[PDB]
C-alpha cells in the first residue's frame, strides 16, 4: 500500500488541494492519501484509483568492489531489485536504470524497469571500465512529472522526485599473484643519493611453473607492504615502487610483505655508501656489485 | 484556493526597459474579482522574478 | 594456517605415527601439527612441509530459491567460495566442484576448483530444470586419499574425508502474474455431487493488454489462497485445482485471495443444487445456467 494515486476527478466545481483555477473534471491527478480520503468523504465522484509506486529500492549492498580480470566473456553481475506496488502502468514505461560511469558522470547503458523481467537485473562487466566508480540508480527523469496535475506545496517532494535508490560499483583489478616472493639480487649495495625500483631487487616464483619474473605488473604492488628499518635513511614512495635514499649511508632493513599469502616476509640488506667509498677499497680487491641507476643493471667495475 | 484573496497576474512586458502607468488588474473578470476604479492594490506588493 | 601438512620424511630408522612396518624414507606423508612438531623437535629431516587445504568453505547461504523464466540465455548464477591457504599445488588439482541434482543423485556438471579463477562459479541455468532441487558440493573423490601416507587413527577423519560444503539451489518457476483476478462467470450453479475447476470460474485481466484470459498454467495457483465458507458444504482440492461439492445443498462464498497484488478479494456465491431442484422450477421459467462438469461448459437448458 502507499500514499500516491494516480486517479481521475470527475466533478467540475473547482478541485481543492491545487493550485489557482483548475476546476474541470481533470484525470491523471495524482494525490496523496491523506488527500484522497479527503475528496472520497468530500461527496467528490473521484475514479479510477491506482496506487502508484513508492518501492523503488534495490536488494543490494551499495558500495561493492568488482574485482575484474583481463579475459572477461559475459560474467554478468545479477542485481536484485523490487517495485512493489504496481506490475504494469504507464509509469512503470517511466523507471529508468542507468550505469551512470561516476568518473565523468556519463551513463553506459539505461534499463526501463518495466522491461527488465523476474526482477533481477543482469548487468554486464564486458563494457565496465577498471579503477573508475560506477553507480546504478531508479532515477525518475526529470520529463517525467509533466504529464500530471501533482497535488503538492512548494517545499514539498513530489513522487517523481522522491523515489531512487543507488548503488556503487567499484570495478578494479584481480590481481592476488601466486608466488613466494623471492628475492632477485643479494648484496645490494647503492649509492648515496639515488632511487632503486622494486622491479629490480624482487621477484615472485609462480607455483605453476617456476618462473622468477619480476613484479612488473603494477596492480600487485598495492599488496605489498614495503617497510624500511629507519625513516631517515630511506623511504618507499607509494605512488611509485622506488626507495628514496637520502644523505644518511649505512646498513638498512628493508621488509616487505605480502598479505595474502602467508610468511612472505621478505629481507634485503641493503648497504649505502658514498662517492669515495668505491674508490677507497676497488684498489684493495674487494670485487662486489653497485646499483646503477641510469641503466638499471648492477654493475662492479 | 478556496478561500483568501484574489491574486494578481504575474507577468508583466517591460519590453524598452519601461513601460508607464501599466495596470495591474488586467485579465482579472469585471465584476466579480475587482471592480474597476473601486478597490485598491494591497501594501503586500512584491516582485519575486 | 593449518594442522595438515604434506612433508618428504629423509629418514629410515622408523616412522612413528603410523601403521606396521613404513620404515624408510618416506614423501607425501599428510602428517598433523601435533605430529610434526613431534618430529622436527624429534630430530628428524623432515622438509618440502607445504600446508594443505583444510578450508573449502563456501560463500554463500544454502538453501536459495532461483526462480526460473522460459526464456534463459546465459544468467549466470554467481557463487562466491574462497580455499584460503594454498594457491597451486598437487592437492588442488583433486578439489572438485559439481551440480549433483538431487532428484536421481546425478551430476550435471564437475569442476576443478584450481581452475576456476578469480573466486567465482558462474553456474549456467540453462542446463537447470525446474521444480528439482540441486546441490554444489566441495567433495574430494574418493580416489584421492590413496596416493598420500596419511598419519590417522581407525575412528579419525583424514583430510580428504573432512573438507566439503554443501549449497542446495532450488529451481522453480518464476510465476507471479500480472492481473487484478477478474471473474469468468455470474451466477455460479452446481449440481449436487460434482466437481468444478478454477480455470472456468476465474481469471485475471492483463495489465499490459486487458484479456481476460484464465488461469491455465498452473505455477501461479499455488498463489491463490482459495477459501471456502462452510468446510462441510464444499472443499477446496489443492493438488488439483477444483472444489468438492458434498451432499449439502446451499449457499456457499468462495474467497480467492492472491497474496503478491494487493487487494485481490474474489468472491464467489455458489448455489449448490440437487437434481429435482432443476425440474421444479424449469416449468415456471426461472431461466438460469447451471454448471454441466461433462464438457466444462455452462449450460441452461
Amino acid at each position: 500500500t502507499t500514499n500516491y494515486f494516480k486517479v481521475k476527478l470527475l466533478d467540475e466545481k473547482l478541485i481543492p488541494f491545487l493550485g489557482l483555477g483548475e476546476r474541470g473534471p481533470r484525470e491523471n491527478v495524482i494525490l496523496s492519501s491523506n488527500d484522497l480520503a479527503s475528496l472520497k468523504q468530500a461527496g467528490w465522484t473521484v475514479t479510477d484509483v491506482q496506487p502508484l509506486p513508492e518501492t523503488g529500492k534495490i536488494k543490494y549492498d551499495r558500495r561493492t568492489v568488482y574485482f575484474k580480470s583481463e579475459g572477461e566473456t559475459g560474467k554478468f553481475i545479477n542485481v536484485p531489485f523490487y517495485i512493489n506496488p504496481v506490475d504494469a502502468r504507464d509509469v512503470l514505461g517511466l523507471l529508468k536504470f542507468d550505469l551512470i560511469k561516476l568518473s565523468d558522470k556519463s551513463v553506459v547503458k539505461t534499463y526501463t524497469a518495466k522491461d527488465i523481467k523476474s526482477e533481477i537485473l543482469s548487468l554486464p562487466t564486458s563494457d565496465l571500465e577498471v579503477n573508475e566508480e560506477y553507480e546504478l540508480k531508479l532515477y525518475f527523469p526529470k520529463d517525467a512529472s509533466e504529464n500530471y496535475d501533482i497535488a503538492i506545496s512548494e517545499g514539498h517532494k513530489n513522487l517523481f522526485e522522491r523515489v531512487k535508490d543507488s548503488v556503487f560499483i567499484k570495478v578494479k583489478e584481480y590481481g592476488k599473484f601466486t608466488g613466494r616472493l623471492v628475492q632477485l639480487q643479494q648484496d645490494i649495495n647503492v649509492l648515496k643519493e639515488s632511487a632503486l625500483p622494486l622491479d629490480k631487487i624482487l621477484g615472485y616464483k609462480d607455483f605453476d611453473t617456476k618462473e622468477v619474473t619480476p613484479v612488473a605488473k603494477e596492480n600487485l604492488l598495492q599488496l605489498l607492504s614495503v617497510n624500511v628499518s629507519d625513516e631517515s635513511y630511506a623511504r618507499y614512495q607509494a605512488d611509485k615502487n622506488r626507495l628514496l635514499f637520502f644523505s644518511k649511508t649505512g646498513e638498512i632493513l628493508v621488509k616487505v610483505i605480502e598479505r595474502s599469502i602467508q610468511d612472505n616476509i621478505v629481507n634485503f640488506n641493503i648497504r649505502i655508501l658514498d662517492e669515495e667509498t668505491i674508490q677507497n677499497e676497488i684498489d684493495k680487491k674487494i670485487e662486489y656489485s653497485v646499483y646503477d641507476p641510469k641503466d638499471g643493471k648492477f654493475e662492479s667495475i | 484556493t478556496l478561500v483568501g484573496l484574489v491574486q494578481i497576474k504575474e507577468d508583466i512586458a517591460v519590453e524598452g526597459g519601461k513601460v508607464t502607468d501599466y495596470d495591474l488588474f488586467t485579465g482579472l473578470k469585471e465584476g466579480k474579482e475587482v471592480r474597476k476604479g473601486i478597490d485598491r492594490l494591497d501594501r503586500k506588493f512584491k516582485i519575486v522574478e
